[PDB]
């Protein structure tokens, strides 16, 4: 349920990301901790301060791991695999909490590409993460 | 909720901003294209077949200023958000029976759309203070439901 | 997941129901209407009282699903798109209802199955439950 | 919670024949082992790797025991559940930060195991009953989230 005109949505507004993809991750972030503070909660050992290195490279991180789901749409669960582990294993996050982190991404893709930032496209982005992050959280159920 | 002044201020500020007769609709319709089982709410408006379709509805769009108006009504009353609410909390818990998480998807969008607008201007703090209002908002349409 | 492990205490407490699927569906929903009325919402054209001959036949049909599905633990979403369509096109049901009906499912599940309840086997046919709604929901992606 | 006094009964009537060694244990062990994102909360209650690990785990029943004793306690004041749950909301919310949503399941576990525990005796309209009362302490556990 990644269907073709889907795939394609999500390709191009990944696509129209670029370079930008490692900020983008960052502001995602930002966001998240300042609109949803008790996620701050996982990232004890950082600096959740206006301007990390370490949101700063963070951020990059997701991003780019996004960008490699986006590339492998129809392998995700393969392409996420260590990722999965991560997330349910060992550091176990709520679940509830890829909600949160997601409508941020989406609040911050939308700022960034008002023009590509259609329904449709929100439709199919929002899918996309969607399935990530089940993707991330098979390791629970 | 609660918000600082300079929170309460900004949201205000870019509230001012806003153009009403388009992002109610906006927003309602985006809700019902990205969450389509909403739709069922909503089938006497006719045409929800495509995102045009729903994006372009004129009951979609008419009622969309319905909705913005008590967002607005709640923006000036952030304290009383229950009282303010109350009897859109009947309509909707008692009459309706929506679920309460699709008010959170509705405000969840209404930010969406807020970003779309607005772009840089809609920084990470003013989407922080606007995410307390929207689930302030969400919480107090729910309340007959506690 | 269903790891082979799920699909096992999930036959043998599916299997342990056997003939009795049918009067548990039943209850089931019976226990939704009472237990959660935004749920009524959704059978308009049936009586839905205490006796109601409707709400038992409705149970063996959704009884009769959550078998085929048993059979197909493995590839449900062959088994289930019919259901699916109607659900999520046809219905619109509220995808919340979903995590409902399966908590009233559980709950039937384990006042019958007294021996037959044990923390790991409530938490494969937790998931086993869990898997059917997200096929059931699937064409809201 | 309101409660019809035929609830109220019932619901008591049920508690009473409940061993709160036991069920207080399977309750909050089950939790841990359905929802295992939930452990993160009880590294220190050691091994939790396995559904049997996490039944034998003493310290896991040791603290289930202290859960059903607030649910007695709220069980009693179902009148006025912000009071008996208020040092609760505390913990929970601020000093833990655990998500709302758990509550909710912790609720729902005590309802599957009473209803493993009673069989037939634990019927819909029962099981309706304590979804209300769990509810009810849910919510009261968030407050302190607004
Ligand atoms: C779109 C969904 C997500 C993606 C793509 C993602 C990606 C990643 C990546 C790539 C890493 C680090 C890998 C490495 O160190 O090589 C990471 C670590 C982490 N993630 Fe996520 N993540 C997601 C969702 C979440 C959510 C919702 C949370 C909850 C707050 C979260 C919390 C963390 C934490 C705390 C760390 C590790 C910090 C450390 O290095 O100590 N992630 N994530
Ligand atoms: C999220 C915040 C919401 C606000 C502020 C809001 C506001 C309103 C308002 C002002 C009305 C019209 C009452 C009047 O005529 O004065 C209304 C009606 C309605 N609302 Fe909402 N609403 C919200 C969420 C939702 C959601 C999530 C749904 C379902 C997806 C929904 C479904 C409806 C429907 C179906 C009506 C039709 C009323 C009628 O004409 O009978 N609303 N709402
Ligand atoms: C495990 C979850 C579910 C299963 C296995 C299931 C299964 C079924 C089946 C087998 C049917 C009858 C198909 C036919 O006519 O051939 C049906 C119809 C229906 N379902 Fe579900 N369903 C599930 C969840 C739900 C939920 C959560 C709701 C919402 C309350 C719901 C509402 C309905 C309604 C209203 C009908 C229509 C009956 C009629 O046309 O008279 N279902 N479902
Ligand atoms: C749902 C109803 C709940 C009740 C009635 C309850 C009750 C309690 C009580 C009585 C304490 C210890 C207070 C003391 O003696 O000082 C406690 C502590 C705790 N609770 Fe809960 N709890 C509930 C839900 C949850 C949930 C869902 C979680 C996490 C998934 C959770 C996590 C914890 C933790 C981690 C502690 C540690 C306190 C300590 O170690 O002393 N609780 N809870």
């Amino acid at each position: 349920v990644l269907s073709p005109a889907d795939k394609t949505n999500v390709k191009a507004a990944w696509g129209k990301v670029g370079a930008h993809a490692g900020e983008y991750g960052a502001e995602a972030l930002e966001r998240m901790f300042l609109s949803f503070p008790t996620t701050k909660t996982y990232f004890p050992h950082f600096d959740l301060s206006h301007g990390s290195a370490q949101v700063k490279g963070h951020g990059k991180k997701v991003a780019d791991a996004l960008t490699n789901a986006v590339a492998h749409v129809d392998d995700m669960p393969n392409a996420l695999s260590a990722l999965s582990d991560l997330h349910a294993h060992k550091l176990r996050v709520d679940p509830v909490n890829f909600k949160l982190l997601s409508h941020c991404l989406l609040v911050t893709l939308a700022a960034h590409l008002p023009a590509e930032f259609t329904p449709a496209v929100h439709a199919s982005l929002d899918k996309f993460l969607a399935s990530v992050s089940t993707v991330l959280t098979s390791k629970y159920r | 909720v609660h918000l600082t002044p300079e929170e309460k201020s900004a949201v205000t500020a870019l509230w001012g901003k806003v153009n009403v007769d388009e992002v109610g609709g906006e927003a309602l319709g985006r809700l019902l294209v990205v969450y389509p089982w909403t739709q069922r709410f909503f089938e006497s408006f006719g045409d929800l077949s495509t995102p045009d379709a729903v994006m372009g509805n004129p009951k979609v769009k008419a009622h969309g200023k319905k909705v913005l108006g008590a967002f607005s009504d709640g923006l000036a009353h952030l304290d009383n958000l229950k009282g303010t609410f109350a009897t859109l909390s009947e309509l909707h818990c008692d009459k309706l029976h929506v679920d309460p998480e699709n008010f959170r998807l509705l405000g969840n969008v209404l930010v969406c759309v807020l970003a779309h607008h607005f772009g840089k201007e809609f920084t990470p703090p003013v989407q922080a203070a606007y995410q307390k209002v929207v689930a302030g908002v969400a919480n107090a349409l729910a309340h007959k439901y506690h």
